[PDB]
This record gives C-alpha cells, sequence and structure tokens, in this order.
C-alpha cells in the first residue's frame, strides 16, 4: 500500500453527501464517494449536528480508509456558550457564557481554551 | 455552487471554521495552503477569503463512468453495478476500504500468475488478503483458499466480497504463523512488499509442500534483488518473472 493522497475535510455529522467537497476531493483519486458518504454517516450518526474533521487516506487502486476526529475547539466553546445562527432581532442581545480533556490530544491545557473563549469574547463564570 | 477560498490550513484557521458553517458552508476541504468552504450561494463574511463560483457536477455519475472493469486474463474484476458480456471469469469486488479492488498492477500480476500455476484442488495461501480478491480468484480456479491478514478491518470486507462471488474461502486474522496449522499449502500467493518477502523466505519454504509454488509480488523493480537473494538462500527454484509498470512478480518452486 502506497499512499497517493491524504484528504482533510470537515463535514457535518451524519450529513455527508457526494456533493463538494466530498465528490471532487475523493473523486480526484477515484475513491468510492458513495462508500465514504455511507461509512462516514454511519460512523457519525450519534454526534448531533457537530462539525467532524475527517482524514481520508487513498491508495493507488482507489481503496481508502478514513479517521474522524473530535469537533474543533472553537465549535465546542461556541455551542456550550449558546452561540447560534438565525434569531438576531432589533434591541437587546445577550453575550455568551472538559472541552480541554476532549481536545487535549496532558494536564491544564484549558489555558488557551478559557483564553480562546475570551478572545471570542465569551464570559466564563468560575 | 460557490467556494470561499481562505489562505491557511484547517489548523491555522480553527477559530473561523464554525463561522463558515453558521454562514451556510456544507463542508470544508484543505488544499495546498488553502481551505475551500463550499456554499450553495455567496454570503457576506468577515473572514477576508475570496468567493469563486465552481461548476456543478454529478460526482456519483463521473465516478461510475470513469471506473471500468479491470481485465486480468482470465479474469475480469467488476464492481457490483458493472455488467459484462465477455467470457472472462468474473470477480466481483466492491471498490471500498480494502486494498485489492483489482485496479492495482500488482493485484493483476498476481491474478494472472494464479491462472498459470494453480492446479484444480490445490490448497492456496493468500498472504495479505485485503479485499479477498486473490483467495476468491483461487476458489474460482478450483483451489481451496485460506486468506490471512494482520489488519482485522479487512476481513469482514473480504467475507462480504466472497458472498458476491458465491465462494467461501477461509478468512483469518494474523500472518504466516497463524496460517501454518492449515497447511502445508500447494500454492502461496503474496502481494506484499520486497522487504517482507526477504524476511519470510525461510518460513515460506516451510509453508509449502515439495513442488509447491510461491507467487510473490508487491515488489518494486529495484527491490527485486532482495527477494531473489532471499528466495535463493531459502532453497527455492525460480519459475518465471513477470513485470508491469515499476512492479514485478516473482515465481518460485519449492
Ligand atoms: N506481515 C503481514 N502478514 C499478513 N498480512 C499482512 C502483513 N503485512 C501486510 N499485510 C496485509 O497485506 C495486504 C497487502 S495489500 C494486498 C491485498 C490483495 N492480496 C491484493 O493482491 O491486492 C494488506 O491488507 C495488509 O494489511
Ligand atoms: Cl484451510
Ligand atoms: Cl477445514
Amino acid at each position: 500500500k502506497k499512499v497517493v493522497a491524504v484528504v482533510k475535510l470537515q463535514l457535518p455529522a451524519g450529513k455527508a453527501t457526494p456533493a463538494p467537497p466530498v465528490g471532487p476531493a475523493l473523486g480526484q483519486h477515484g475513491a468510492n464517494i458513495m462508500e465514504f458518504v455511507k461509512a462516514f454517516n454511519a460512523a457519525t450518526a450519534n454526534m448531533g449536528d457537530a462539525i467532524v474533521p475527517v482524514e481520508i487516506t487513498i491508495y493507488a487502486d482507489r481503496s481508502f480508509t478514513f479517521v474522524t476526529k473530535t469537533p474543533p475547539a472553537s465549535y465546542l466553546i461556541r455551542k456550550a456558550a449558546g452561540l447560534e445562527k438565525g434569531a438576531h432581532k432589533p434591541g437587546r442581545e445577550k453575550v455568551g457564557r472538559e472541552i480541554a480533556k476532549q481536545k487535549m490530544p496532558l494536564e491544564a491545557a484549558a489555558r488557551m481554551i478559557a483564553g480562546s473563549a475570551r478572545s471570542m469574547g465569551v464570559e466564563v463564570v468560575g | 455552487m460557490w467556494v470561499y477560498r481562505l489562505k491557511g490550513t484547517l489548523e491555522a484557521l480553527d477559530p473561523i471554521l464554525p463561522g463558515l458553517f453558521d454562514g451556510g458552508a456544507r463542508g470544508l476541504w484543505e488544499r495546498e495552503g488553502e481551505v475551500w468552504a463550499f456554499f450553495p450561494a455567496p454570503v457576506d463574511l468577515p473572514y477576508e477569503g475570496v468567493w469563486e463560483e465552481v461548476g456543478d457536477e454529478d460526482w456519483l455519475e463521473a465516478w461510475r463512468r470513469d471506473l471500468k472493469p479491470a481485465l486480468a486474463p482470465p479474469f475480469v474484476v467488476l464492481a457490483p453495478w458493472h455488467t459484462w458480456e465477455g467470457a472472462e471469469i468474473p470477480l466481483v469486488i466492491e471498490p471500498g476500504m480494502a486494498f485489492g479492488t483489482g485496479h492495482a498492477e500488482t493485484t493483476r500480476l498476481a491474478l494472472k500468475a494464479l491462472a498459470r500455476h494453480l492446479r484444480p484442488g490445490d490448497k492456496v495461501l493468500d498472504l495479505g488478503t485485503g479485499s479477498g480478491v486473490l483467495a476468491i480468484a483461487a476458489e474460482k480456479l478450483g483451489g481451496k483458499a485460506l486468506g490471512v491478514d494482520i489488519d482485522p478491518m479487512v476481513l469482514p470486507q473480504a467475507e462480504a466480497n466472497a458472498k458476491r462471488n458465491g465462494v467461501r474461502p477461509r478468512f483469518l486474522e494474523g500472518s504466516l504463523e497463524a496460517a501454518l496449522p492449515f497447511g502445508p499449502f500447494d500454492l502461496l500467493v503474496a502481494n506484499l512488499y520486497a522487504e517482507l518477502h526477504a524476511a519470510l523466505a525461510p518460513r515460506y519454504r516451510e509453508a509449502l509442500v515439495p513442488g509447491g509454488r510461491a507467487l510473490l509480488t508487491g515488489i518494486l523493480k529495484d527491490r527485486a534483488p532482495l527477494v531473489r537473494e532471499a528466495m535463493a538462500g531459502a532453497g527455492f527454484r525460480p519459475l518465471e518473472e513477470a513485470a508491469e509498470g515499476e512492479w514485478v512478480l516473482l515465481a518460485y518452486g519449492r
């Protein structure tokens, strides 16, 4: 097995389709797009609407394997803090207010996790 | 469809990726020094990327049309949706997550060598079975096949491919040592790589009956001496060499 490509995508959990980026990214190397879509969606079925980073390794005969990762740190901070699209209405709007352990791959790395939140700028309680 | 092109990797751009999705991105693709975000329609974004309209393909159709049956006489290696009219022995292999779709020169080398060397009824070790392709082909040629692989992920795939062909090779997790009790074999086929052939040569000899054949491929042309030196030292007789591209197959008699 000799690697011909390593394709890095981020896709919506349970929601891959053969449309771009999946289609062109896998298609360039002849990988089975439909097989990827199906396995990806099966593997991320219990994940809600999370962003799932996914790495596809493609071989010279078009076979491939993939690894999924943990959602991006910025996504987790935002979701836990109530930040969502849609209902931006005139008048008052409220700012927002562990993930270190889910995102660590040793110890208190939550220093640029609490810090990223404030750069965001989400208020932390404790 | 539209793409929003941003300088940087996914790592570098981590803080802005949720915003791309909240803006309507359907997925992200890291390319050479860029992230491509795909949207149905352009939106006003604060990220300083660039909007470009891309042409909309039916990617499933493009992929099906460029994926052709793989001829390796006497076999044709077909995807499940393929139709075929010729007289070739069909081998149905799902192009999936296991090496041995039939689209490698080495897989094809090994398929043709099987037809040259495999006697009906003979016992066959497919070392490094992957998709199961070679063990299935061996069954089609009248052999009884054991396909082994150290990668447990491929074995359910090899099993499911065997069902697409109405055959049941024995499939097993492990390597040459785990196959030994099922032998000795009449025929060994091994699409691996040069260095592993050189290391396993003396154990190849023990795996085979007298007059048994080893068909070895996955060998880069320039790495072939390692295998020649090793198979000589293990006491094998050379039967033939076959080449395709930068690859060789080397055939030996015990
Ligand atoms: N030491 C070892 N013992 C058994 N299998 C091995 C091995 N090293 C690699 N393999 C397996 O050998 C396969 C090589 S790819 C070959 C697949 C198939 N026989 C074909 O001809 O196309 C892979 O599935 C890999 O997991
Ligand atoms: Cl057996
Ligand atoms: Cl038995």
